[PDB]
């Protein structure tokens, strides 16, 4: 359920983070951006659950 | 409660990643990946099972 997903997102969210280049992209950066900003709405939804 | 908090804690995160320009530092991408990890840990802990 809902638990385990948000538990595989954060792993994906966090290794996205360590797999970072150096000089990473406008496009990569705006998918962290967004990831982030999905992980922490669907918290928020869980929490008013 | 706890998923409340941590789904502001990832918006938060998220305008971090957002304010981000060409060639971040890599004091800051360490940052922000630590960041993430240290909220991996909390998500981890609270989706057990």
């Amino acid at each position: 359920g809902e638990l385990e997903a948000l538990a595989k997102k954060t792993k994906a969210l966090t290794w996205k983070f360590k797999a970072l280049s150096k000089e990473p992209s406008a496009q990569e950066l705006e998918a962290l951006t967004q990831e982030c900003e999905a992980l922490g709405k669907k918290l928020k939804a869980l929490a008013q659950g | 409660g706890e998923l409340e908090a941590l789904g502001k804690k990832f918006k938060a995160l998220a305008w971090k990643v957002k304010a981000l320009s060409k060639e971040p530092s890599a004091q800051e991408l360490e940052a922000l990946t630590q960041e993430a990890e240290a909220l991996g840990k909390k998500i981890k802990a609270l989706a057990q099972g």
